[PDB]
């Protein structure tokens, strides 16, 4: 049935936090890297920089996020960044076309076969692991902005990230996670009661796949060629010999 | 010291 006014207020807050995700780049070097007919490893790192900076901006403008200590903020971001990227990758990915279509830049696509340039002995596993995670997030849920926005906040507030040592941080993250999950539960029933329960019960399995896929993604740029000119931020998460 | 951290602070 319908959502309470309190839930709607929360969903408004969440809608405002993520409204920065799908918006035009006011940069030209950035829009140039996207509209690029070709994406080598250096270019992929540059594209990631865009989503990551936007991811970090979204975390800052989040009330719940500003309830954690400074040390807790860093640990949450560093630890869930590849996971949130991947989620973001799920939501703009075209299964049949095999490319990523960003809403912020029409006529701009990124080949799924860019993995073919990445670490040789691992690119195949990561390709398969990405389609796996994707295939665990049904269409109806993947197309729902709010639904995926909620899951993005559940992976963000992971009480088990390396570095969350403050008992206070751990407690507040745990509570935030519980509430976000509940919201998603009631939200799912309000938009499609027919099979909300099985849909909600399957997403934790998908989150297990996301973790695993993101985790062995860190070395993907080893053996991929010179990336020295790539943006610096993404290189703090992806190992390089340059 | 860590662009991530700086992005957080600023
Ligand atoms: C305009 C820009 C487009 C972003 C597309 C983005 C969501 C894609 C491009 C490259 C993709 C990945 C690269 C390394 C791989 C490495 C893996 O094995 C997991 C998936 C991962 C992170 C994907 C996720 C989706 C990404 C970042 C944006 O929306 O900010």
């Amino acid at each position: 049935y319908t959502l309470s006014e309190k839930d709607l207020k929360e969903l408004d807050s969440i809608r405002d936090s993520f409204q920065c995700m799908n918006e035009p780049l006011d940069n030209d070097q950035q829009a140039s890297t996207l509209a690029k007919k070709e994406h080598n490893p250096t270019d992929i790192l540059n594209v990631m920089d865009i989503t990551m900076r936007r991811l970090v901006k979204m975390a800052k403008r989040l009330g719940a996020f500003n309830e954690i200590s400074e040390a807790g903020k860093f640990s949450l971001l560093k630890g869930g960044m590849i996971e949130m990227l991947t989620i973001r990758g799920v939501t703009v990915f075209n299964a049949d076309k095999g490319v990523w279509q960003t809403p912020v830049d029409g006529h701009s696509q990124i080949s799924f076969n860019m993995f073919d340039k990445l670490r040789p002995d691992i690119k195949d596993t990561q390709k398969k692991g990405f389609l796996h995670f994707f295939n665990l997030l049904h269409s109806d849920v993947r197309k729902n902005d709010l639904a995926i926005d909620i899951i993005v906040l559940m992976v963000l507030f992971d009480s088990k990230r390396e570095g969350l040592v403050s008992q206070q941080d751990k407690e507040t993250v745990e509570k935030l996670h519980r509430n976000y999950e509940s919201l998603l539960h009631r939200y799912l029933y309000s938009i499609h009661k027919e099979e909300a329960e099985q849909r909600f019960a399957s997403i934790p399995k998908a989150l297990v796949a996301l973790r695993k896929v993101a985790e062995n993604a860190v070395t993907l740029f080893l053996g991929a060629g010179n990336t020295t000119e790539a943006a610096s931020l993404p290189k703090e998460f992806f190992a390089t010999n340059y | 010291k860590s662009l991530l951290q700086q992005l957080l602070t600023e």
